[PDB]
């Protein structure tokens, strides 16, 4: 769904 | 009387912005050159992809923000991002000549080169208004570092599901704002300026939702499309 945004947030 | 723990957060909230804004914009070297046809959307799709990491950054830093599920991070981040980008633009912005300045007549943004990306002036006139009286509050760096932390915690975002978490996190930020105010901005640049900053975050609800409307006709085109970045895509909409 929100793969970079997910990526970017961990 | 600001507490320990909220000098505690003004000062990690100042942290997290001193390492999430170069001011020597050094990186804008990676991007797609200006060209002065929307002959500026490389470029500002670049700016704005990058700036949407350094956001990112920020909020991750924002006290409370990660005991929010991933969902509610991601719906507040979505959400917020253009807000914060043009809050956050508004360092370089000058009254000047009305433009945002970013160290080089090469990356030196005016209306004339927003337009060239894809606006219209029903964004960039209340755009333009709402950097000037941005600029005028003459925010302390704490104000403004507090301002951008409270607009990406907003409980009425669309998706939310934990708004009462959403709503206590934002809490602990605002009277914390308030509390500074109070104690360290003197009068009278502090008259009535927590209202005033509220209102500012009113302004970008509908800056938002006019930018959300461009970007959609913008990006219905797939020659337009073509020129984003894959994050602009995944962030403002396929
Ligand atoms: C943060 C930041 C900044 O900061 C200092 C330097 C960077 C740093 O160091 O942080 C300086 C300049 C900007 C801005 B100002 B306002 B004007 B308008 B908003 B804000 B960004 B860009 B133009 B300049 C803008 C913009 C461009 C493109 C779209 C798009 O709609 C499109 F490209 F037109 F399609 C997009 F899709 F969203 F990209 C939307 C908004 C933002």
């Amino acid at each position: 769904n929100h793969p970079m945004l997910m990526n970017l947030l961990k | 009387k600001l507490s320990e723990e909220q000098q505690h957060i003004i000062a990690i909230l100042l942290d997290a912005h001193h390492k999430t804004y170069d001011p020597t914009y050094a990186d804008f070297r990676d991007f797609r050159p200006p060209v002065r046809p929307l002959s500026m959307l490389p470029h500002l799709a670049d700016l704005v992809s990058y700036s949407i990491q350094k956001v990112i950054g920020f909020a991750k830093m924002i006290p409370g923000f990660r005991d929010l599920t991933s969902d509610d991070q991601i719906v507040l981040l979505k959400s917020s991002a253009i807000e914060v980008i043009m809050l956050r633009s508004n360092q370089s912005f000058t009254m000047d000549d009305m433009s945002w300045d970013c160290g080089s007549q090469d990356y030196k943004y005016d209306v004339t080169d927003v337009s060239k990306a894809g606006h219209t002036l029903e964004l960039i006139e209340p755009l333009i208004k709402f950097q000037v009286g941005l600029k005028k509050l003459n925010l302390h760096e704490e104000e403004h570092v507090l301002l951008m932390a409270i607009c990406i915690v907003s409980p009425d975002r669309p998706g939310v599901q934990d708004a009462k978490l959403v709503e206590a996190i934002q809490d602990r930020l605002s009277n914390t704002l308030q509390t500074y105010i109070r104690c360290r901005h003197p009068p009278p640049g502090s008259h009535q300026l927590y209202a005033k900053m509220i209102q500012k975050l009113a302004d970008l609800r509908s800056l938002n939702e006019e930018h959300s409307k461009q970007y959609r006709s913008l990006s219905f085109q797939p020659e337009n499309s073509m020129k984003l970045t894959p994050l602009v895509l995944e962030v403002f909409g396929n």
